[PDB]
């Protein structure tokens, strides 16, 4: 399994198409559960200081700026590892989590980067459910 | 400068969130809508128009893959919504997490032929649920025996 | 992000294709993230953690001689009682006559199941069924 996943990744970043169909259809007939990430290096670098804003069902929404939150993060950092953190420094586990990153609620399995993400000061939204 | 319209454009989606939520609307039913409808009223969307989508959702499942059984709504639903609305990726995922779940239940002792797709209908999906219930007939004659005359005697460990 | 977005939306459909079974879809998103040369880290998703569903192989026998094996869905952080009384819910048998055992070991109300070696899929248990005329 785990052979067969260094193997997918050697086949796709040596060209070679033919060993990546053969590798790739194999895993899938097990049914294995893969993580897929791009390099690092490809995404827009960092830390960077994202500015959050939490909020909830009964808090009242204005344009009036005020991250409670700045958090160094990387842009390559997947939606779930930002979960992680947060459950880390504050408490809220990733079940209660919901992110707003502009026009999008945010998958886990997605990056930062993906949704924007990529200078100081960029404006997320944490919000916060109340009956898991 | 465009920080100015993240912080706009998600406010603007903070606030159907937050509408939804206090409505019985998780905020991936409200986003699902938005994104597959462009309503303006996602809660009046959900109550009137969901059941059709889930309805055909679980069709298209049927049909794509035939050899799956019948999909319940409680799969098109959960597909429908980790997919945020997109019709073509929450079939994919429909049937695949159906697939995905027979593969299991027959490494698991328990294949199509002793009712695997019955039980995973039955049970909206539930992989624990069905478990459950298919292994129900195994452990109904240890069920049947306990006041039998003449017990082995109770070890010691 | 360049077209860095397109290849991460190719890598994580090539995910699910994979994790789906769809060995067609694979074969796409395999091809045409290797003809791209794109380098990759692909990894199996880490065994869970102590908070979530794994599959468990009891060897069940009773006061009567018969045996069998079922499979159980437990949390690892779980305790001897929770399983007992999930054992009572789904299948009738009294916590009372139910006594668990991993290693030579009788385990006991209070121990999780993590405490006794029970961490991933596949790992094993003994349960030990009494009659209810065991005195």
């Amino acid at each position: 399994k785990e052979e067969l996943a260094t193997r997918l990744s050697q086949a796709i970043a040596g060209g070679d198409e033919k060993a990546a169909a053969q590798v790739a259809a194999v895993l899938a007939q097990h049914h294995v559960a893969l993580n897929v990430q791009l390099m690092e290096a490809w995404f827009p670098p960092g830390p960077i200081r994202l500015q959050v804003t939490v909020e909830d069902a009964t808090s009242v929404l204005s344009s009036s700026s005020s991250a409670h939150v700045s958090l160094k993060i990387h842009p390559h950092c997947s939606i779930a590892a930002l979960q992680d953190q947060v459950f880390s420094e504050f408490g809220f586990p990733p079940a209660v989590q919901r992110w707003v990153i502009g026009r999008c609620l945010c998958m886990p399995e997605r990056s930062l980067a993906s949704y924007g993400v990529s200078q100081d000061g960029d404006p997320a939204f944490l919000y916060l459910l109340s009956a898991p | 400068g465009r920080q100015d319209k993240m912080r706009k454009e998600g406010l603007q989606l903070v606030s159907m969130i937050q509408e939804g939520e206090t409505a019985g609307a998780s905020p991936e039913e409200v986003f699902s809508a938005l994104q597959y409808s462009g309503t303006e009223v996602p809660l009046q969307w959900l109550r009137s128009e969901l059941s059709y989508v889930l309805e055909m959702v679980a069709e298209l499942a049927g049909q794509q893959d035939p050899e799956l059984g019948a999909f319940s709504c409680q799969e098109a639903r959960k597909a429908w919504l980790d997919r945020h609305g997109n019709l073509d990726e929450a079939v994919e995922e429909c049937v695949r997490a159906r697939r995905r779940k027979v593969h299991e239940l027959q490494s698991l002792g328990f294949g199509p032929k002793e009712g695997s797709l019955q039980a995973l209908f039955q049970h909206g999906g539930d992989v624990a649920r069905a478990l459950t219930e298919l292994q129900r007939q195994r452990l109904e004659p240890f069920h049947q025996r306990l006041w039998d005359r003449d017990p082995e005697p109770t070890p010691c460990w | 992000d360049e077209k860095t977005k397109k290849a991460e939306e190719m890598a994580l459909s090539l995910a699910r294709a994979v994790a789906g079974g769809d060995e067609q879809a694979a074969i796409k998103y395999a091809t045409w993230l290797a003809e791209q040369r794109v380098p990759l880290r692909v990894q199996v998703k880490p065994e869970v953690s102590p908070t979530q569903d794994i599959r468990l192989c009891v060897s069940v026998e009773d006061a009567y001689m018969h045996t069998v094996t079922i499979w159980l869905t437990v949390r690892p952080d779980m305790t001897v009682a929770s399983l007992k009384d999930m054992v009572f819910l789904d299948y009738g048998f009294p916590p009372s006559l139910q006594q668990w055992v991993v290693g030579q070991r009788l385990a006991r109300d209070q121990e999780t199941l993590h405490s006794h070696g029970i961490r991933r899929n596949g790992d094993g248990a003994y349960l030990y069924l009494l009659s209810a005329r065991n005195t």
